[PDB]
RNA sequence: GUGAACAGCCUCUAGUUGAUAGAAUAAUGUAGAUAAGGGAAGUCGGCAAAAUAGAUCCGUAACUUCGGGAUAAGGAUUGGC
RNA sequence: CUCUUAAGGUAGCCAAAUGCCUCGUCAUCUAAUUAGUGACGCGCAUGAAUGGAUUAACGAGAUUCCCACUGUCCCUAUCUA
RNA sequence: GCAGUCAAGCGUUCAUAGCGACAUUGCUUUUUGAUUCUUCGAUGUCGGCUCUUCCUAUCAUACCGAAGCAGAAUUCGGUAAGCGUUGGAUUGUUCACCCACUAAUAGGGAACGUGAGCUGGGUUUAGACCGUCGUGAGACAGGUUAGUUUUACCCUACUGAUGAAUGUUACCGCAAUAGUAAUUGAACUUAGUACGAGAGGAACAGUUCAUUCGGAUAAUUGGUUUUUGCGGCUGUCUGAUCAGGCAUUGCCGCGAAGCUACCAUCCGCUGGAUUAUGGCUGAACGCCUCUAAGUCAGAAUCCAUGCUAGAACGCGGUGAUUU
């Protein structure tokens, strides 16, 4: 079993969750769930959303040896 | 003059009547047959419909198309606090059916059975088994003199036992007590087991264990009164009609006189007694293991309720059992657990499961965590917190 | 005689009668009008239905005039409605496409434009080797 | 005020606040709504319902009594600062 | 050629809201069409202000298809008063 | 309309595998006629929708018997109505006819079932056009178009819902009776086998799915939004801000919970006795014979198991019974 990912919000998606959309071109789109989904399909871009994955990772939010004896 | 297109009838007559059923208990219309051979056991049990979940396994089905592939599965969740025995009752048959000719009851009833004889509890005296208990006070010959009947007489021996309500979620407070078939052998036997039994605790795992194929009984999620066309599955009418399109429009023909028992009309749909049969157990749980929802493949500490808990339920704190699928019947709602009927072969049944993931995402809503101690490693810090 | 080797489990039914999706192979049809489905049985008034991987009786509304006004069989690659599968997922395609195809289950032409689902890739081998991207 | 505008919607003045009421929120209804995939297969018939829409620009067929046809068709735009 | 008339249906139009036969035949559109349209015409019973033919534009008129659209339908579901 | 009897013929030969002339006996009352009993102080007329039940003269699915049955396929027949008999094109149509799927697309009944259930397309008033007829009014069983579908609150019936009385109250139970449910296909394999000269080409055991039907259920997926839960927008109103009112829920994005979808998931049991039929043993009848006595095996049948009610005038076990 495979944890996969939101490729819009980026939010985790557990097993037989959310939903599958194959596109024309065969990239594959995975959502976690309706609202995810329903973004994408209204052409709204992720680094633009406060809440994804994408736009806290764009606005930088929150990331806070050995011996050679060859 | 005759159909003009043959169509199957909608509804099964044999649920007849669609009736409000009894009692929120759905009634054990038969037990296992008995082998007298094996020790005396349960042959059912009592306990509560908390929710559902879902599960992931492996599957074992050679020539499938899903042979050693992933599944996911819904299963649900019972509530199942060990019951405590109160008492025996013994049965004759007559050539007018079985006839119970005693009941012994144990000296001490616990206060929450004592309450289901009660209308108002705070009330009351609760004088319930006072003067039954007196029948202790000598040796108990009084007592014994059933006991040995039972024993003389009596083809068949059941339990009565009670759930422990308390030591559940539930706001409830007034237990369920039900009679329950005894299947080990020699009735003798039986009705030993029952009384060193007395007041005794017994939990599920004596009774049913894993891949085991079990029957539920309940009383159905209902729905009050209910129109002809959700309540019979008619075929709704058409817009431009008028005085009604959820209905029948031919009631029936005009001889017989009357409408039959066979027309679908509206009335009460939901709350019905339902038996339902072959659900495989996909887990035996134990109120003291921490790591119930674990899996030898999933490892990570946790029990099997959600996050946010079973919504309308609670935390499932004791032992339960997992059941592949939909049970009938809704949360909270007594449920009983009946041991098959019959031996299924079947290749489907004698499937013997071992689950890989139980999903423990929070059901309020669409859950992104199983832990909480996940939601913190995803998420990180907040402005409460630190 | 149905060639279509394998059983199919069953996936939510997105095409009745008079539905029209895509044609995905070269032969020169533009669209396929499914007038019906391959092994659906009857209830009164029910629609029968086809979904991936089914084979129907269509007809040629947009193109070459060699392959219209005449009934012939696809083969369902392409879906739009959801289905589920026995791994949870719930999946669905852009468009609605088929493939012409013989009563053996042999492709009319050599390629499909497109992807195809899992499913009907492995109920028909012909489908299987003119196949692009699968699923 | 918005607006092409005695439209529709909100407001000042004046004038109302009259219409049996209380508690629920079954079936069926009357009145109003939304629906995955399909898209008239429903049906006497698209009945009914949906789709369309204002303004600026661009584009605009057969036929014609040369006045028309014509918002034909069909596209692009539109806020705020 | 013949019998016959006051004169013996011309120009036109047609299975037409006029055709019994009749779901006429052929063509066309369809998977399939007692429907539509185009033709043909010994036309039951077409036809010249009993007006014939044709026709731009118009029409809450009868009919046919197409695109768009839709709970009309597959097939029902849910909400508001 | 459906079924017999005789058996001249058909069938290479061969009446009866499958048929059947000449004749003849019948049944049936979804044909139409014949009649005029009932109703003309009114029994709503055609078709379709929807829904229920019944018939059998069985189209399919079970078990069988026959063949001009090698196999496949078909056809004749028995027990059989348990069970299913569809989606479209023209047509108001019933009918007819094509397309397609299908195991199969059987026939009929219930006031030619069913209009205070629908619809109103046809028929069948009152407007109007045409064609034929008539001097005319008008006619036309000739073609057209427009044309108000009323009422249930009563009784019963049915569906569900309460309930006095038998001391009270309470819990656990029994089960008369009544209901009942499952359906059908395909792929793999058997097997390129049996059989066949070949072309062709099965079945039982087994496995995996699917159809229709049914009872549930809401983890998940979708639908639904007055959570008016959060956010957005226009117009106007509160001097402005912040925050809000009004626009019959103002509109739009998301939207829990609930309800809910073959648009989601889960579940749908096992014994017994028979039918046709094939047999044993076995006389009548020293043989023969499945039948007379007796007897074995057997179908989607039937009775149960299981499943739903639980008699409110069927019932058992049990707790506690007032100053
Ligand atoms: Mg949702
Ligand atoms: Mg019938
Ligand atoms: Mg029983
Ligand atoms: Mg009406
Ligand atoms: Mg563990
Ligand atoms: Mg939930
Ligand atoms: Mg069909
Ligand atoms: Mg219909
Ligand atoms: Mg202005
Ligand atoms: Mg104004
Ligand atoms: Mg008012
Ligand atoms: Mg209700
Ligand atoms: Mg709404
Ligand atoms: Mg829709
Ligand atoms: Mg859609
Ligand atoms: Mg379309
Ligand atoms: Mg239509
Ligand atoms: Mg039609
Ligand atoms: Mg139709
Ligand atoms: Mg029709
Ligand atoms: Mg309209
Ligand atoms: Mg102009
Ligand atoms: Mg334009
Ligand atoms: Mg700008
Ligand atoms: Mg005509
Ligand atoms: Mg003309
Ligand atoms: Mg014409
Ligand atoms: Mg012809
Ligand atoms: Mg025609
Ligand atoms: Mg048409
Ligand atoms: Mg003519
Ligand atoms: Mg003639
Ligand atoms: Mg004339
Ligand atoms: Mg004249
Ligand atoms: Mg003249
Ligand atoms: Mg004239
Ligand atoms: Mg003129
Ligand atoms: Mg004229
Ligand atoms: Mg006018
Ligand atoms: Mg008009
Ligand atoms: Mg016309
Ligand atoms: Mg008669
Ligand atoms: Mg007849
Ligand atoms: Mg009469
Ligand atoms: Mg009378
Ligand atoms: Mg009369
Ligand atoms: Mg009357
Ligand atoms: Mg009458
Ligand atoms: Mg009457
Ligand atoms: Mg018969
Ligand atoms: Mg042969
Ligand atoms: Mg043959
Ligand atoms: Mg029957
Ligand atoms: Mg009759
Ligand atoms: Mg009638
Ligand atoms: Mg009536
Ligand atoms: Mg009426
Ligand atoms: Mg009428
Ligand atoms: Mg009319
Ligand atoms: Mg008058
Ligand atoms: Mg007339
Ligand atoms: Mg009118
Ligand atoms: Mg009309
Ligand atoms: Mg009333
Ligand atoms: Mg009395
Ligand atoms: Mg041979
Ligand atoms: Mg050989
Ligand atoms: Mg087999
Ligand atoms: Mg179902
Ligand atoms: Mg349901
Ligand atoms: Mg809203
Ligand atoms: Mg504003
Ligand atoms: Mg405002
Ligand atoms: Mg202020
Ligand atoms: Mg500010
Ligand atoms: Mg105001
Ligand atoms: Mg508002
Ligand atoms: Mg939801
Ligand atoms: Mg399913
Ligand atoms: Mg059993
Ligand atoms: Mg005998
Ligand atoms: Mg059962
Ligand atoms: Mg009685
Ligand atoms: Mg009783
Ligand atoms: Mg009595
Ligand atoms: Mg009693």
């Amino acid at each position: 079993m495979k944890v996969e990912i939101d490729s819009f919000s980026g939010a985790k998606i557990y097993p037989g969750r959310g939903t599958l959309f194959v596109r024309g071109d065969s990239k594959i789109f995975r959502f976690q769930n309706s609202k995810s989904a329903s973004l994408f399909k209204q052409r709204k871009n992720p680094r633009r959303i406060a809440w994804t994955v994408l736009f806290r990772k764009h606005h930088k939010k929150g990331i806070t040896r050995k011996t050679v004896k060859a | 003059s005759h159909r003009k297109y043959e169509a199957p009838r909608h509804g099964h007559l044999g649920f007849l009547p669609r009736k409000r059923a009894a009692s929120i208990r759905a009634r054990v219309k038969a037990f296992p047959k008995d082998d007298r051979s094996k020790p005396v056991a349960l042959t059912s049990f009592l306990g509560y419909k908390a929710g559902m979940t879902t599960i992931v396994r492996d599957l074992d089905r050679p020539g499938s198309k899903f042979h050693k592939r992933e599944v996911v599965e819904a299963v649900t969740v019972v509530d199942t606090p060990p019951v405590v025995v109160v008492g025996v009752v013994g049965y004759v048959e007559t050539p007018r059916g079985l006839r119970s000719l005693t009941t012994v009851w144990a000296e001490h009833l616990s206060d929450e059975v004592k309450r289901r004889f009660y209308k108002n509890w705070y009330k009351s005296k609760k004088k319930a088994f006072t003067k039954y208990s007196a029948k202790y006070a000598q040796d108990g010959a009084g007592i014994e003199r059933e006991l040995a009947r039972i024993k003389k007489y009596a083809s068949v021996v059941r339990v009565l036992v009670h759930t422990q309500i308390r030591k559940t979620p539930l706001a409830q407070k007034k237990a369920h007590l039900a009679e329950i078939q005894l299947n080990g052998g020699s009735i003798s036997e039986k009705v030993d087991w029952a009384r060193e039994h007395f007041e005794k605790t017994v939990a599920v795992d004596s009774v049913f264990e894993q891949n085991e194929m079990i029957d539920a009984i309940a009383v159905t999620k209902g729905h009050g009164f209910e129109g002809v066309t959700h309540r019979w599955g008619t075929k709704k009418l058409p817009r431009k009609t008028h005085r009604g399109l959820r209905k029948v429009a031919c009631i029936g023909a005009w001889h017989p006189a009357h409408v039959m028992w066979s027309v679908a009309r509206a009335g009460q749909r939901g709350y019905h007694s339902r038996t339902s049969i072959n659900h495989k157990i996909y887990r035996v749980g134990k109120g003291d293991d921490e790591a119930n929802g674990a899996t030898s493949f999933d490892r990570t500490k946790k029990t099997i309720t959600p996050m946010g808990g079973f919504v309308h339920y609670g935390e499932i704190k004791n032992d339960f059992i997992m059941v592949k699928g939909c049970i009938p019947g809704n949360r909270k709602r007594i449920v009983t657990l009946r041991k098959s009927l019959y031996t299924n072969t079947s290749r489907k049944a004698l499937e013997e499961v071992s689950l890989k993931w139980i999903d423990t995402a929070s059901k309020f809503g669409k859950g992104r965590f199983q832990t909480p101690a996940e939601k913190h490693a995803f998420m990180g810090t907040l402005k409460k917190d630190l | 005689g149905n060639g279509a080797q394998g059983t199919k489990f069953r996936i939510s039914l997105g095409l009745p009668v008079g539905a029209i999706m895509n044609c995905a192979d070269n032969s020169g049809a533009r669209n396929l009008y499914i007038i019906a489905v391959k092994g659906s049985g009857s209830r009164l008034n029910r629609l029968p239905a086809a979904s991936l991987g089914d084979m129907v009786m269509a007809t040629v509304k947009k193109g070459k005039p060699e392959l219209r006004k005449k009934v012939m069989p696809a083969i369902v690659v392409r879906q739009a409605k959801s289905w589920r599968r026995r791994d949870g997922v719930f999946l669905y395609f852009e468009d609605n496409a088929g493939v012409i195809a013989n009563p053996k289950g042999e492709m009319k032409g050599s390629a499909i434009t497109g992807p195809v689902g899992k499913e009907c890739a492995d109920l028909w081998p012909r489908v299987a080797s003119n196949s692009g991207v699968v699923v």
